[PDB]
RNA sequence: GUUAAUGUAGCUUAAUCAAAGCAAGGCACUGAAAAUGCCUAGAUGAGCCUCAGCUCCAUAAACACCA
């Protein structure tokens, strides 16, 4: 009630909000809208990576936005025959994507990270950082 | 407080092949291999294989094999690269291809005139420059060859103070692409080394926690 | 415009009766689940030295740009920037064999 | 014949019961309290105990939550007391833990969902 | 017309500022319970405890006791961390563990029970049942000794008397036998 | 730290089985890709 | 070598029933997180003493120092 003391005790919606730029500023520069893409043969590899990336940014307090998976490519690859002179063979492969969308870093943080990413890299992971436009 | 102002670099060889497995990681490897092929539906080549094992016994009452002995010679025939280019040779802490598994790092051998000098590769950046770019020029400039190294950050890795005058060594992360290095006997010596051999040859105090911010793997 | 692949396919339906058994003894089970703690401490560790080692580095990152801010404030104009170089940063994962 | 206390109704748990058990779950200890509306807890098992913590191993285990329950069904029967309500969250309710809780003190003689009033 | 908070306001704590850098329960579970903490505590605003009747709230405690047995605190900790390495050691405990399977003998646990923490249950039990409001009127005592009293429903057959459990007359229509350990200087003197 | 996220099963609920393949690219380098072939190597031209 | 402080698990409890709560891990569950379920590791800085006292070690913060 407006006239009592406890008034607003209720008063909760501030709190809980239920209703892009990088800002670079050359001392504190804040450079945000960043795509980690991680691309590889293996499904079970890149779904384990993309997960140790996702993991390790929520431990360091990095906010990650949308994390999802991108088309897989499918490969046919013809190798030639020795026999018949142009004739070809088949073998078919798959190209799996993930990816990871982080909103804001520093320059220190961003020398920092790419360190462990990389030094974390299992093999056949090919590893890829890009600016928030893409088109699916 | 005159200050003397030195760039200096940071120089990360990627580590090139995968290491062998903690016993532990090999017996969970292991039970990762069975669990998973616990769970598993099927195979074609199995159904195949299966299939055909079933009804070949009520075909001759009344392949798999081939595919199998095939990829077994294939696979045995063919014969694959050394792990180790560095200990068949065993020697050379100056070759850049010596070590698949770790991450290997740059020095370099000084005698200047008032000074005996074992240095992580340094530079002197000008008032007029920024320590990125002194730090690129030295980097070409110096080891005589030409590189294709990725730099991560405009930031730097780490600093360390001598005082007699002030004086500073700021010190940069550069991730070599591919190297090309030009008169590979020149008397100069560059030692291309791991964490460990880091912590061996470095006698300073500005080099010894260089290995502090150093990648441990 | 998304399609995933994450769906299962129509091949593995009605094979399903290729994978019936599964039995383990005392032994095997036991072994699995004593491995599994193993494992867990193990991994525990790893996380530890691994969250320890880039707090030592970005402590090094602090020491070293409060060096630099303390010495020429016009270098933590320079180097507090973060550069464009950094865009399209490409990386690739360690292999089995060297070519 | 008392009073229990209707009321609330938009809130959780009710608090309607002379008697509630209450189960809390630290990520070390399993702790079994016995409450009276007044809050005041009236008989208690808990694993930071010495005499139940020693005899046993792994205090968060399952092991752990059956053996409180009967520690605490025999400590309830020893106090008079041989009815009181519990109201666990629908989750908590599947997990095994809670069931073989519940089974302890079902077993110990401990009746779960309190008479009704009487002329209520 | 706005009046001024007296003391503090619940929420008043945490930034509303920048709320994504803020971490969340995002578990129901520790929301509940964060809650019952915030419910125990002394609030400047009329509540439920106020007049629901904590039964005279903060209360001084006159207290006629037996003086607490005077033990070590590091020797004792030391002792149940060594009985507990040795508890954890076996591997024949984490196999009765893993599997399901185990069990407390229920009489050692009901004697440590009796030579420990007890003292303080039977005390609250009997707070609860108003011993000490009839009797000493505001007097709180810990029963340091254990008195074990039983009646004899026939031959074979023993009807013990707990706190606060619930026994017939038929079978209380002879005195009970009582039991508790005392070496002898001592005397005593028993009431019902 | 090359290891670390590099043990792992398929992790979907029904799958075929997977096997361990060497797959050799264009280089002279070799990758393990887990593929339903039980062939112990493939390599691209 | 000097001054103001300390050494509880990653941060904060208790030290007259008792070394407590929270982070943090693994596996299971759905695509990733998250929740949930089943699990995992843990401390009173080290040496003696009296039944808080004396040192040591180390961190930290300064100064001196050293390069
Ligand atoms: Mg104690």
């Amino acid at each position: 009630y407006r006239s009592k003391p406890t008034h607003g005790i209720g008063r909760y919606k501030h709190l809980v909000k239920a209703q892009v730029r990088p800002i670079n500023l050359g001392t504190d520069y804040e450079y945000g809208v960043l795509n980690i893409h991680l691309i590889a043969y293996d499904m079970a590899l890149a779904e384990s990576y993309a997960q140790y990336v996702h993991n390790l940014c929520n431990h360091l307090a990095i906010k990650v936005e949308e994390s999802y998976a991108m088309p897989t490519k499918t490969m046919e690859v013809l190798q030639l025959q020795e026999q018949g002179s142009k004739m070809f063979l088949d073998a078919v492969l798959t190209t799996h994507e993930r990816v990871v969308q982080i909103s804001g870093l520093s320059a220190t943080f961003a020398e920092i990270f790419l360190e462990i990413i990389h030094s974390n890299l299992p093999e056949g992971v090919k590893l890829s950082v890009r600016e928030h436009t893409e088109e699916d | 407080s005159p200050w003397r102002l030195l760039g200096a670099l940071c120089l990360q060889r990627p580590p090139l092949v995968t290491k062998p497995l903690t016993p532990l990681q090999e017996e969970m490897a292991d039970l990762l291999q069975q669990i998973e092929i616990e769970r598993s539906l099927y195979s074609d080549h199995e159904l195949r294989a299966l299939d055909e094992a079933q009804q070949l016994a009520k075909k001759k009452s009344d392949l798999a094999q081939d595919l199998e002995d095939m990829w077994e010679q294939k696979f045995l025939h063919f014969k694959l690269g050394a792990r180790l280019t560095e200990a068949d040779k065993k020697d050379d802490r100056t070759s850049l291809h010596r070590k698949l598994d770790r991450n290997l790092i740059l020095l370099v051998r000084e005698k200047l005139g008032d000074q005996d000098i074992w240095m992580l590769p340094q530079s002197d950046w000008q008032p007029g420059e920024t320590l990125r770019q002194t730090a690129e020029r030295t980097l070409a400039t110096l080891s005589e060859n030409n590189m294709e190294a990725k730099f991560l950050g405009n930031a730097p890795c780490g600093h360390y103070k001598f005082k007699f005058l002030g004086a500073k060594v700021f010190f940069f992360k550069a991730l070599l692409l591919t190297g090309d290095f030009s008169q590979a006997g020149k008397k100069g010596h560059h030692v291309w080394v791991s964490k460990e051999e880091l912590g061996d040859y470095l006698k300073p105090k500005y080099l010894a926690q260089v290995r502090r911010f150093l990648l441990d793997l | 415009i998304p399609i995933e692949d994450f769906i299962t396919p129509v091949k593995f339906l009605n094979k399903e009766r290729q994978r019936p058994p599964v039995e383990l003894p005392f032994e095997e089970s036991e072994r699995r689940a004593l491995l599994l703690k193993r494992w867990s401490l193990y991994k525990q560790r790893e996380h530890e030295m691994e969250r320890s080692a880039i707090r030592s580095l970005l402590e090094a990152q602090e020491e070293a740009l409060q060096e630099l801010r303390l010495s020429s404030p016009e270098l933590h104009a320079e180097a507090t920037k973060r550069d464009p170089s950094l865009f399209p940063f490409e990386r690739q994962g360690p292999d089995y064999t060297p070519p | 014949v008392a009073r229990k206390e209707r009321g609330w109704g938009t809130v959780w748990p009710s608090r309607e019961f002379w008697h509630r058990l209450r189960v809390i779950r630290t990520q070390h200890h399993i702790e079994a309290l016995v409450e009276h509306r007044n809050g005041q807890v009236v008989v208690s098992a808990s694993t930071r105990e010495w005499a139940i913590k020693k005899h046993l191993y792994s205090t968060r285990n399952v092991v752990a939550c059956e053996s409180v329950g009967r520690v605490l069904a025999e400590r309830c029967l020893e106090a008079g007391i041989n009815f009181m309500v519990y109201h666990p969250t629908p989750w908590e309710a599947a997990s095994d833990s809670i069931k073989r809780l519940q089974h302890a003190m079902t077993e110990g003689g401990v009746v779960l969902r309190e008479p009704r009033r009487i002329y209520e | 017309r706005r009046a001024a908070p007296l003391g503090p306001m619940p929420n008043e704590d945490i930034d509303v500022s920048d709320l994504e850098r803020l971490k969340k329960y995002r578990s129901f579970d520790r929301y509940r319970r964060r809650a019952e903490q915030e419910a125990r505590k002394p609030h400047w605003w009329r509540t439920y405890r106020e007049h629901f009747g904590e039964e005279s709230g903060p209360k001084d405690r006159v207290d006629i006791g037996l003086p607490p047995p005077k033990v070590s605190r590091t020797q004792q900790l030391l002792e149940r961390k060594q009985a507990l390495r040795e508890l954890r050691a076996n591997v024949e405990e984490e196999r009765a563990a893993r599997l399901q399977t185990a069990r407390i003998p229920l009489e050692a646990v009901r004697a440590e029970w009796e030579r420990t923490c007890g003292p303080y249950h039977k005390q609250r039990l009997a707070e609860y049942c108003g011993l000490y409001r009839d009797l000493f009127h505001g007097a709180t005592f810990v029963p340091r000794v254990p008195l074990h009293v039983a009646y004899a429903v026939g031959e074979d057959d023993l009807m013990p008397v707990y706190h606060g459990n619930e026994v017939t007359p038929t079978e209380a229509a002879q005195a009970p036998e009582v039991t508790y350990e005392a070496d002898e200087g001592s005397l005593w003197t028993l009431l019902l | 730290d090359c290891n670390r996220a590099l043990l792992t099963r398929l992790h979907r609920q029904t799958y075929a089985r997977l096997y361990p393949v060497l797959l050799v690219k264009q280089d002279g380098s070799t990758i393990h890709i887990r593929y339903r072939e039980p062939r112990r190597m493939l390599t691209m031209p």
